RNA sequence: GGUCAAGAUAGUAAGGGUCCACGGUGGAUGCCCUGGCGCUGGAGCCGAUGAAGGACGCGAUUACCUGCGAAAAGCCCCGA
RNA sequence: AAAGGUGAAAAGAACCCCGGGAGGGGAGUGAAAGAGAACCUGAAACCGUGGACUUACAAGCAGUCAUGGCACCUUAUGCG
RNA sequence: GCGAGAGCUAACUUCCGUAGCCGAGAGGGAAACAACCCAGACCAUCAGCUAAGGUCCCUAAAUGAUCGCUCAGUGGUUAA
RNA sequence: GUAGGGGAGCGUUCAGUCCGCGGAGAAGCCAUACCGGAAGGAGUGGUGGAGCCGACUGAAGUGCGGAUGCCGGCAUGAGUAACGAUAAAAGAAGUGAGAAUCUUCUUCGCCGUAAGGACAAGGGUUCCUGGGGAAGGGUCGUCCGCCCAGGGAAAGUCGG
C-alpha cells in the first residue's frame, strides 16, 4: 500500500531524462502541449528548478546546469526567466486541459509558465 | 485448459453485457462563444477558458 | 431420375416449430430441439389428460368435505348417510352446492343426518 | 388501390429522415454502444454529444447523424428547430473476408474476420408533442 | 531453424527438367501424361 | 376529514423472458440456361515436304483468351 | 477448388443534397428502382430496433394440466 | 420367493431347477426407488364403485368406535 | 409392446393420359384460431415475377436429428487473451477532410566483429519519380517492401 512522493510511467532513469528533456522544452517554448499526466509531474519539477536559478550565482547557474544539457536555455532560465520572477512567492507554472486524443484517446493539456 | 462447458445462452449474454451502457458527456454551454463544451476544460470552439487561451 | 428432399423438410420442420409458443429459448426457436421437447411434451399431454379428472375429483371432494365439516358431518359422515338414502345419486359435482347454496347444503346435512340415527 | 401491380406505379414510396452507412469498417456491437446515448434526444444535443464521445466508431455516426438531418431538411421540406433523432439502429452487415487463410488444421487458429458494418443508419424526424 | 527447400537453380533444372525428364522413358511418361491430365506445365516453365 | 396505532396492498426495470411488428445477416427453395452425362449412329490415325505439345512474338491503345505467325487477329486463287 | 441470374430494352441513374470517401436521400428512366449494378426469388441459424403482457425471497429437462389477471378480434366474441 | 450345489448356510456373487415380474409394461402403492404389493393403458368425459395401500397438517379420506398394552420417542439402529 | 412378420395408406420428383389455371399474376416464400384416424390437405391474407395444381396409371438418385458423418453459413467463449523481445522517448514546426504514428528541426536512448559495409545464393521490379488510400500493415496512417502509371539497368579489359 505505497504512500509515496514519486509516480513513474516507465523506468528509474528514464523518468529523469524526461523531466529533464520537457522541462528544457518548457523553458525554451514557454508553454508546450503534453498528456495532462506528464504535464503534472512536470509542474513540480520544473519550479523547484526556476528557484535553483533564482539567486542568481554561479553555484546556481551550475546546478541549474546539470538538468539542462542546452546552454541557451539555462542562460534563458538564468539571465531573462529566473529574475523576471522575483516578487513571485514562487510557483509560476499553470496547467490548463485541452481534451481528449485520437489514436489513443488520452485526455491532454497545455503546462505553461 | 479450462474450457467452458456449455454455449452460454443468448439471455445469459445479454444479461452480463448489462453494465456496458455508455455514460453520456454531461456538457455545459461555453460563456464566451456559446457553444456546448466541457467542465473544467478549454472551449474547443472559441478557445476561451476564464478570458482565452488556445489560438482557435 | 433424381427427387431431392427439397420443400419437403422444411414444411415438416416449420410444422413442429409452429407448436412451440411460450417455449424458453432454443425450445421455442431451433428444430430438432423443439421437436424433442415435443416428445416430453406427449407424454405430459396425454398422462396429465387422463390425470386432470383426479385432480377434480380431488377438488370437489375438499369442497364437500368442507362444507359438511362446517354443518357437524364430515366427508365420511355426510357421503355415508347420503348413500344410506337411496335417494340421492346427487354425487358428482355437489361440491358447487355447498359452495354456493347455504342452506341446500344444510338441508343436505340434516337429512343425510336423518339416514344415519 | 386497383390491383398491387397499380399499386406499385401509383406510388413512388419515400424514406423520410432516412439515410444510412453502409458498409463501414467497424464492429455492430461496438457501434451499438456510441448509437445508444444519441436516441431520441434533440438533434442538435446529438450533434453535440457525439462531438464529445471518445469512441472512435462515434465519427461515422455522426457524419451520417448530419446527412440524414440534410435529408431531412432539404428533401423532406422539415424544420430543424422541431427535429430530433426519432430512431437509429445498427443491423450488421457482410463481415470482410480476404482471398486467405486458406488451409486445414495447420496454425490455423487466428482471426481474419474484420468484422462487419452494422449499416449505422437513422431516421429523424420532427417533434410532436413539444 | 533450417527448413527443408533451399532454392536452387541449377538444382531444380538439373533434375525435374524437361531434359531430365525425357532423359528416360519413365519420366517421358510423366509428361506426356502430364499433357494429356490437362495443361500442367513442366519444370522449365515452372 | 387531521396524527397515532395495527393491517393489508400497487407501482419503479438495471437488465431478462414470450408473442407481434419492421429491418440486417445469410443463401435454402421455386424458376431459368449460357454446362454436363451415355445411349444409338457417324467417323477414325497424325509425323523428316517438322507431329503431338509448347516457347516467344503479332496487334493505334494489349495485361487473359481467341486467331494467326516477321508476309503474323493475317496473304493470294476459285466457289457461295 | 468454389464457381451462374438488373431490365423486355442500358434507357445503367444528368442534376440536386450530407461526406475526403464509402454510403445513402431526392430527381429522372422504367410496367416495376417493392429491378440500381454486394442488381431473380430470398427460407433457417444468427444480430438488432419498436410495441404488448411480464419478471429483482427463488431452487430450475424448461414442459404438461388447471384456475385467475391483462391485451387483442381478418378460419376470429369465443368453441377464442 | 421356493429346492439345491459351490461360497463363509458372505455378496446388487456364481451355477442349475421352479414359479412370477422387468426385459418389451405404462397406471396406483411402497418418500425417492426395473424386479416388490395392487392391477395389463383402443379413443373421449370437470360422472360413479373398488384393489394394494391408506383416512392429525404438508395431500385425497373417521384428531372413528370398544377393550387392552407400552412412558421407551420404544415406535423410527442386531445379538450373546 | 422391443427385435421380427402382416395389412392399409401419406408426401416428393420424373412420365403417359384426362381436366384444366396463370400478367386482373404462376411456382416458391411468409402469417393463420379450419378440415382429415395419422402421414397430410384446403381456405383467405402478405411477398414474388413466370409458370403451375388437380384426377388415373407408370417409373424412382423418393421422405433425416443423430453416423466424433459432408459442404456452407452463423453463434458461444467476449469486447476476453493477445498486438511478436523491458534499445526509452520528448518538444517545436509542417501538411491534411482527419496525425501519438507521415515530413523537418532540436534533443534524448540503442548497435557499433554490428543492429555498419561489400558480395554470393535465392527473390523478381520490391529501385527511382509522380500519384493513391479499398484491402495488405497486428492501432493509426496523409505513410510503406502495399495499388496505379512513367522512368531506370550501358563493359574488347569485371563474372560467364
Ligand atoms: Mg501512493
Ligand atoms: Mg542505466
Ligand atoms: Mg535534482
Ligand atoms: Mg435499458
Ligand atoms: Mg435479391
Ligand atoms: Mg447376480
Ligand atoms: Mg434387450
Ligand atoms: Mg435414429
Ligand atoms: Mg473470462
Ligand atoms: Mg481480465
Ligand atoms: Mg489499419
Amino acid at each position: 500500500h505505497g504512500k509515496a512522493g514519486r509516480k513513474l510511467n516507465r523506468n528509474s532513469s528514464a523518468r529523469v531524462a524526461l523531466a529533464r528533456a520537457q522541462a528544457t522544452a518548457l523553458l525554451r517554448e514557454g508553454r508546450i502541449q503534453t498528456t495532462l499526466t506528464k504535464a503534472k509531474e512536470l509542474r513540480p519539477f520544473v519550479e523547484q528548478l526556476i528557484t535553483t536559478a533564482k539567486g542568481g550565482d554561479l553555484h546556481s547557474r551550475r546546478l541549474v546546469a546539470q538538468d539542462i544539457h542546452d546552454k541557451d536555455v539555462v542562460r534563458k532560465v538564468m539571465d531573462e526567466v529566473a529574475p523576471k520572477y522575483a516578487e513571485r512567492p514562487g510557483g509560476y507554472t499553470r496547467i490548463l486541459r485541452v481534451g481528449t486524443r485520437r489514436g489513443d484517446g488520452v485526455t491532454m493539456a497545455l503546462i505553461e509558465l | 485448459h479450462p474450457v467452458p462447458k456449455k454455449k452460454t445462452s443468448k439471455s445469459k449474454r445479454d444479461m452480463r453485457r448489462s453494465h456496458h451502457a455508455l455514460t453520456a458527456p454531461n456538457l455545459t454551454e461555453c460563456p464566451q462563444c456559446h457553444g456546448k463544451k466541457l467542465s473544467h476544460h478549454i472551449c474547443p470552439n472559441c478557445g476561451y477558458y476564464d478570458g482565452r487561451q488556445v489560438l482557435a | 431420375p433424381r427427387a431431392k428432399t427439397g420443400i419437403v423438410r422444411r414444411r415438416r420442420h416449420k410444422k413442429v416449430l409452429k407448436r412451440a409458443k411460450g417455449f424458453w429459448g432454443s425450445r421455442s426457436k431451433q428444430y430438432r430441439n423443439a421437436f424433442q421437447t415435443l416428445l416430453n411434451a406427449a407424454t405430459y399431454e396425454y398422462r396429465d389428460r387422463r390425470n386432470k379428472k383426479r385432480d377434480f375429483r380431488r377438488l370437489w371432494i375438499q369442497r364437500i368435505n368442507a362444507g359438511a365439516r362446517l354443518h357437524g358431518m364430515n366427508y365420511s359422515t355426510f357421503i355415508n348417510g347420503l348413500k344410506r338414502a337411496n335417494i340421492d345419486l346427487n354425487r358428482k359435482v355437489l361440491a358447487d352446492i355447498a359452495a354456493r347454496e347455504p342452506e341446500a347444503f344444510k338441508a343436505l346435512v340434516d337429512a343425510s343426518r336423518n339416514a344415519r340415527q | 388501390f386497383r390491383n398491387k401491380k397499380q399499386r406499385k406505379q401509383q406510388v413512388k414510396l419515400r424514406k423520410p429522415g432516412f439515410a444510412v452507412a453502409k458498409y463501414v469498417r467497424m464492429s455492430p456491437r461496438k457501434v451499438r454502444l456510441v448509437v445508444d446515448v444519441i436516441r431520441g434526444k434533440s438533434v442538435q444535443d446529438a450533434e453535440d454529444l457525439l462531438r464529445f464521445i471518445p469512441r472512435s466508431a462515434s465519427e461515422p455516426v455522426a457524419k451520417v447523424l448530419n446527412s440524414a438531418k440534410a435529408n431531412a431538411l432539404h428533401n423532406d421540406e422539415m424544420l430543424e428547430d422541431r427535429l430530433f433523432v426519432k430512431e437509429a439502429y445498427v443491423d450488421a452487415g457482410p463481415t470482410l473476408k480476404r482471398l486467405i487463410p486458406r488451409v486445414p488444421r495447420a496454425r490455423g487458429s487466428a482471426n481474419i474476420i474484420k468484422k462487419r458494418t452494422s449499416h449505422i443508419t437513422i431516421i429523424v424526424a420532427e417533434k410532436g408533442n413539444k | 531453424m533450417k527448413r527443408t527447400y533451399q532454392p536452387n537453380n541449377r538444382k531444380r533444372a538439373k533434375t525435374h527438367g524437361f531434359r531430365a525428364r525425357m532423359k528416360t522413358k519413365s519420366g517421358r511418361n510423366i509428361l506426356a501424361r502430364r499433357r494429356a491430365k490437362g495443361r500442367h506445365q513442366l519444370t522449365v516453365s515452372d
